[PDB]
């Protein structure tokens, strides 16, 4: 889940 | 929760300043096309541009007042729902002062007939053109555009209470901008409705766009990024 890593 | 948020204490002028500061850069195509395009080279340029825009869209979303007060879970859901609507309002905004054309990038201005290269693309280009022309007719200002881009982010996943409080603050800001520009109360309420009704057309173009991107996926015309494959997956 890329967006989770970029949003954190 | 989002109780006690700075975003709700902002003035209209401070909300506009926060929104302007958050703006992503206008991206160039990292490639010029050889003229003419194929299905594969057009979709390649748009998909590549879109992937690069998404990275900056993520940094933008974080500087949107109220957004980072949400769980990382809800932040993911809102971007997953809104991202193409966000790319699209940006495209139609940049394309305003380019009648009959879509400014994908300063070095990638297309008219509707170059849209014909890809299968089903021409109908969406026309809707994008019409939206761009409606903004031009309405003389959409930069401050109004950043408000609308923020509403799209906050609104497009809410049913798809803090989010409601932040959307109310963004409505107050638009009306402020309109009062300040010398619009009567009647003209303010009429412009607000006219702009918000356009958001339902942008939702529409986004849903058709996504059907098209899923056609293109299946076809395996062009490779998509992992990030772009996740965004598609989110809309099935």
């Amino acid at each position: 889940a890329i967006l989770h890593r970029l949003l954190q | 929760a989002g109780a006690g948020s700075l975003a709700l204490s902002l003035t209209a002028d401070q909300m506009v300043s926060a929104l302007l500061d958050a703006e992503p850069p206008i991206l160039y195509s990292e490639y010029d096309p050889t003229r003419p395009f194929s299905e594969a080279s057009m979709m390649g340029l748009l998909t590549n541009l879109a992937d690069r825009e998404l990275v900056h869209m993520i940094n933008w979303a974080k500087r949107v007042p109220g957004f980072v007060d949400l769980t990382l879970h809800d932040q993911v859901h809102l971007l997953e729902c809104a991202w193409l609507e966000i790319l699209m309002i940006g495209l139609v905004w940049r394309s305003m002062e380019h009648p009959g054309k879509l400014l994908f990038a300063p070095n990638l201005l297309l008219d509707r007939n170059q849209g014909k290269c890809v299968e089903g693309m021409v109908e969406i280009f026309d809707m994008l053109l019409a939206t761009s022309s409606r903004f031009r007719m309405m003389n959409l200002q930069g401050e109004e555009f950043v408000c609308l881009k923020s509403i799209i982010l906050l609104n497009s996943g809410v049913y798809t209470d803090h989010i409601h409080r932040v959307l109310d603050k963004i409505t107050d800001t638009l009306i402020h901008l309109m009062a300040k520009a010398g619009l009567t109360l009647q003209q303010q309420h009429q412009r607000l409705a006219q702009l918000l009704l356009i958001l339902s057309h942008i939702r529409h173009m986004s849903n058709k766009g996504m059907e098209h991107l899923y056609s293109m996926k299946c076809k395996n015309v062009v490779p998509l990024s992992d990030l772009l494959l996740e965004m598609l997956d989110a809309h099935r």
